[PDB]
């Protein structure tokens, strides 16, 4: 039985090849504790991973492994990686090979230290790495089009033309869910709001979860915050505090169509998409233009394909079919098409096994494996 | 109005300068401004074998595969040119492009041996890298001393898709142990035109030096130099391109303020005001 | 007739955008009648004037020409100087002033210098303006190349005032040149042209000046953006096309199983 | 926290009077030491960095290494709980949220204001920490002006001063026609 585990840079959705939806979805971040224990009565450990970190946040310093889509401890990685492995799905990792995602247009020292601490400490008996976007256009049933895939660290637009990812209009923004979150802590001092811990943080972001949306004209919605009161929600605070915001609800998604909220260079996610397919050729821009699909957790604002389908109908030409498919499960859509491809007939002679990997060293993941 | 000599001189310009793959649109538009069909066909007739032998155009001669080059190098007068590999002669019609009278020629044996040598190794090295690509190699005396010249080129004209591409490069060495300098010379130009307009000139000279041996190893390190030399220099071009709108494209317009961010409107003068106290 | 100025546009469109004042200038011998005709249909560099009453300069544009004489926008004269020339009103001349004072704030932030210039003249209902922006490179810190952009703006206004009407038509031309030691030298250049319309509420909250330059500030990013992505990326992808490294008859090595594994998918899709 | 260390010796302060005495205790006696660890070792050592204070009542108190454990948490915020970094990784992030090319004359220009700016150690201290956060190439030189307890006065009233800045006032007509929230409008 293969293993899909998908390492996202907020998330970590783990499960086995062949069930139609994850069986551990867990936020990546490792606690440590903060204060002066003074009991002695108890567990006391030095570091909580997962839901643990979120059951005991308020003494702890939360980390998350992963920036902006690259990793940058290997330690925590490994913690992370360990506790998916034995405490989240109670598997022995020498039996069973394991599936892996990694973002497009990243570093390959990344993809090196991870087939390197995957067949050295958590030995298994193949492995393979695969892109995310390619995953999620095979999990919407379909062979061509682009993927607009949106998380925590990263956002990609990918163009698949029969199965392949054209690498020469990939398309990478830096701007995910955790400079949202880190905006809307910003834009909260407005208000009289102060969040500074990594504690806090969390609770932002459940507060972004739960409450902003994608304004359909930015202006007017702006104009109608400004003349009444009809769009300011409440939200009650775990100590019993009860906030209020108006128009921090459609400001704070902005950031994906206008980057420069946040002092970013790059264009909105609509220009990111129009260039991405106006980089490919004539005859396979139809095709692209009509299959739009959204990936990740960070497109499940309740106003992001309406306002996507207004902006890129204002880009393309005027005779140009705009279809835009936001399925209701592509929070877990790299997920389910990993076990799609892990579940192939034929897929079962391109793993990387542990001899090629012993004949070949860390290098093999540029020849064998895209 | 101006001489006739100097629209002569203006209309090789105009044709000198044109793009790769548009040039029936170039003569079109001369023909029809110029209005005068007897000073264009003779009186600047040189201009189109100019542009032929700049261009390193590639023509199909009937019979034998592996269309030859038309080089400056390769001239024999009268609109004759010849072909280093066939052992032929042929006269090449510059306005259709058209290869006739194919008679066969001689050449000295002197820069035979030390020809074909390096002939098969660049054919092998143009159909290992190159897709649609061609290769000539000469082989003449010049200051005294028998040199080999290398002419390679790729074109990818697509005009439906509204662009035009150009690879020439040209390597040149004489043979004269134990050592010998090479000398290349690589041009791209590229052409795209689709919404609006974006063209390409770049060129480059390198020079370096190798060891002369027997034929093989000399052929051998020739391909050596020829590989390490062009593969930096494209891998150069893309590490350009990559680093272009942090550098370069700055110096003329910045992508947002080094406040990053927009202007606010409302608030010129505030952006006035911090430049008046030294 | 019209054929040979299509023929002249189509000679001169396809020419290299580097040398565009000296490929103009030695076209018009051929053809001297229609001159006219082309100089107020093709695009150019701009040309700087100097004003000797207040020390600034100035460009120069088909839009405040009087016969051959220029107006300038900063002290509101002409160069050479005549008499009873074409002058905006007092209200347009308020307008005006704001506007280059705005706009060379604008020049300042975006293109850290540079000339910029705005011209404004009125219309039936509303007023029209252009502006004219023109950037060469730093010789002192080694930059070689031009930016040009020309901007026209027309405003309709609808009577009350509450909101009116814009509409936004670019030209943009820019070339560059680098020489460096592991790419020799590097010449890139082009042209584009957009367009845009758009309603907008006018108050004292937002006057014309800020959805002008608002307009100009978005088009122009609009239009970098494009050249940056769209041109210059496809001519990297032309000279990544016309000559490869990583082999040609040895990248299909590990393109074998890829193609069992996209048909199965496709024989699990439908 | 230099009212909640005072304890520790037996000098205890409640009242909302008590406070300014601590505060001026602060202000006469507390600096920041150039390395903290040999600066306890060296106050644990010997009994030369103490110092003598008199209360309004003429109650004389000493302090020894309250000195520089005060500043300290300017340094480490976690001395009162905090999660934060110090005002030295503060401004290490605030040049690195910049443009690359402007790094170098901020590096170079860095200016110290107000009144907690005032201890005599910390121009020292904040050149050191700011040294080790930078790379090794780049040149490092913090500014504090000896008149820094009033810096934001002064400026303020070079502004006013000026002839471009009368323009930029909020006239009470404006406020008339726009209420008061032409202030997000006109100021910054
Ligand atoms: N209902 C929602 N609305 C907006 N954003 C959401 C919602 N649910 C989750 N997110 C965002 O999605 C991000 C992670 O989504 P996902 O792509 O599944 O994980 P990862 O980015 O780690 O792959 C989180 O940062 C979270 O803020
Ligand atoms: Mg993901």
């Amino acid at each position: 039985t293969a293993l899909v585990c998908d390492n996202g840079s907020g998330l970590v959705k783990a499960g086995f090849a062949g069930d139609d939806a994850p069986r551990a979805v867990f936020p990546s971040i490792v606690g440590r504790p903060r204060h002066q224990g003074v009991m002695v009565g108890m567990g006391q450990k030095d570091s909580y991973v997962g839901d643990e970190a979120q059951s005991k946040r308020g003494i702890l310093t939360l980390k998350y492994p992963i920036e902006h889509g690259i990793i940058t401890n290997w330690d925590d990685m490994e913690k992370i990686w360990h506790h998916t492995f034995y405490n989240e799905l109670r598997v022995a990792p020498e039996e069973h090979p394991t599936l892996l995602t990694e973002a497009p247009l990243n570093p390959k020292a990344n993809r090196e230290k991870m087939t390197q601490i995957m067949f050295e400490t958590f030995n298994v008996p193949a492995m393979y790495v695969a892109i995310q976007a390619v995953l999620s256009l095979y999990a919407s049933g379909r062979t061509t089009g682009i993927v607009l895939d949106s998380g925590d660290g990263v956002t990609h637009n990918v163009p698949i033309y029969e199965g392949y990812a054209l690498p020469h209009a990939i398309m990478r923004l830096d701007l995910a869910g955790r400079d949202l979150t880190d905006y809307l802590m910003k834009i909260l001092t407005e208000r009289g709001y102060s969040f500074v811990t990594t504690a806090e943080r969390e609770i932002v972001r459940d507060i972004k979860e739960k409450l902003c949306y994608v304004a359909l004209d930015f202006e007017n919605e702006m104009a109608t915050a400004a003349s009444s009161s009809s769009l300011e929600k409440s939200y009650e605070l775990p100590d019993g505090q009860v906030i209020t915001i108006g128009n921090e609800r459609f400001r704070c998604p902005e950031t994906l169509f206008q980057p420069s909220f946040i002092g970013m260079e790059s264009a909105g996610i609509h220009e990111t998409t129009y260039n991405s397919i106006m980089k490919c050729d004539i005859d396979i821009r139809k095709d692209l233009y009509a299959n739009n699909v959204m990936s990740g957790g960070t497109t499940m604002y309740p106003g992001i394909a309406d306002r996507m389908q207004k902006e890129i109908t204002a880009l393309a030409p005027s005779t140009m079919k705009i279809k835009i498919i936001a399925p209701p499960e592509r929070k877990y859509s790299v997920w389910i098409g990993g076990s799609i491809l892990a579940s192939l007939s034929t897929f079962q002679q391109m793993w990387i096994t542990k001899q090629e990997y012993d004949e070949a060293g860390p290098s093999i993941v540029h020849r064998k494996c895209f | 109005r101006v001489s006739d000599e100097e629209k002569v001189r203006i209309a090789a310009k105009f044709i000198t300068h044109a793009p790769p793959g548009e040039f029936n649109e170039v003569f079109n538009d001369v023909r029809l401004l110029l209005n005068n069909d007897n000073l264009l066909r003779e009186g600047a007739a040189h201009a189109f074998a100019q542009y032929n032998m700049d261009q390193f155009t590639p023509v199909k001669i009937e019979g034998y595969e592996d269309q030859v080059l038309i080089t400056e190098h390769g001239d024999l007068g009268n609109s004759r040119f010849l072909d280093p590999r066939n052992k032929i002669s042929f006269k090449f019609d510059h306005l259709r492009k058209e290869a006739s009278d194919p008679q066969p020629e001689e050449a000295d044996g002197g820069l035979k041996s030390w020809r074909e040598s390096c002939d098969s190794a660049l054919r092998a090295y143009v159909k290992d890298h190159y897709s649609n690509g061609f290769c000539t190699v000469y082989a003449k005396t010049i200051d005294g001393q028998q040199t080999i010249i290398a002419c390679i080129e790729s074109h990818q004209f697509q005009p439906k898709n509204f662009w035009n591409g150009r690879w020439r490069s040209e390597w040149k060495f004489t043979i004269t142990p134990p050592t010998a300098q090479v000398v290349g010379v690589l041009k791209i130009q590229v052409h795209y035109y689709e919404d609006g307009n974006v063209q390409l000139v770049s060129h480059k000279d390198v020079q370096d030096s190798l060891t002369v041996s027997n034929e093989a190893q000399t052929a051998k390190e020739f391909i050596k130099i020829i590989e390490n030399a062009e593969n930096e220099y494209q891998t150069a071009i893309s590490e350009n391109y990559q680093t272009m709108s942090d550098t370069t494209f700055k110096a003329l317009r910045r992508q947002l303020p080094v406040t990053r961010t927009k202007i606010d409107w409302n608030k010129i003068l505030s952006y006035k005001i911090g430049k008046e106290m030294q | 007739s019209d054929q040979q100025l299509d023929c002249a546009l189509d000679l001169m469109r396809r020419l290299p955008p580097q040398q565009i004042e000296k490929n103009l200038s030695d076209l018009i011998d051929l053809v001297p009648s229609l001159c006219e005709d082309l100089l107020s249909s093709v695009d150019q560099p701009l040309k700087i004037a100097r004003d000797k009453v207040v020390g600034k300069d100035y460009l120069l544009c088909d839009y405040n020409r009087d016969g051959d004489s220029y107006r300038s926008p900063w002290s509101n004269k002409y160069d050479p100087p005549l008499e009873d020339g074409a002058m905006p009103s007092a209200r347009l001349r308020k307008l005006e002033v704001e506007a280059n004072n705005a706009f060379d704030q604008y020049r300042d932030l975006y293109f850290e210098g540079g000339v910029s210039s705005v011209y404004l003249w009125d219309l039936d209902h509303g007023f029209a303006g252009v502006i004219l922006i023109k950037k060469a490179g730093d010789g002192s810190k080694k930059i070689k190349g031009c930016w040009d952009s020309i901007h026209v703006v027309e405003v309709q206004e609808k009577s009350s005032g509450r909101t009116a009407h814009y509409k936004l038509t670019s030209t943009v031309m820019l070339w560059l040149q680098t020489n460096k030691s592991g790419s020799g030298t590097m010449n890139l250049g082009g042209s584009l042209t957009r367009q845009m319309e758009k309603d907008e509420t006018v108050s004292d909250c937002s006057p014309h000046i800020a959805n002008i330059g608002r307009l100009v500030e978005d088009m122009e990013n609009k239009i970098r953006s494009t050249l940056n992505e769209i041109y210059f990326g496809k001519t990297k992808d032309i000279v990544n096309g016309l000559r490869s490294i990583d082999a040609i008859p040895d990248n299909q090595k590990f393109k074998q199983l890829q193609r069992e594994l996209s048909q199965v998918l496709t024989q699990r899709q439908i």
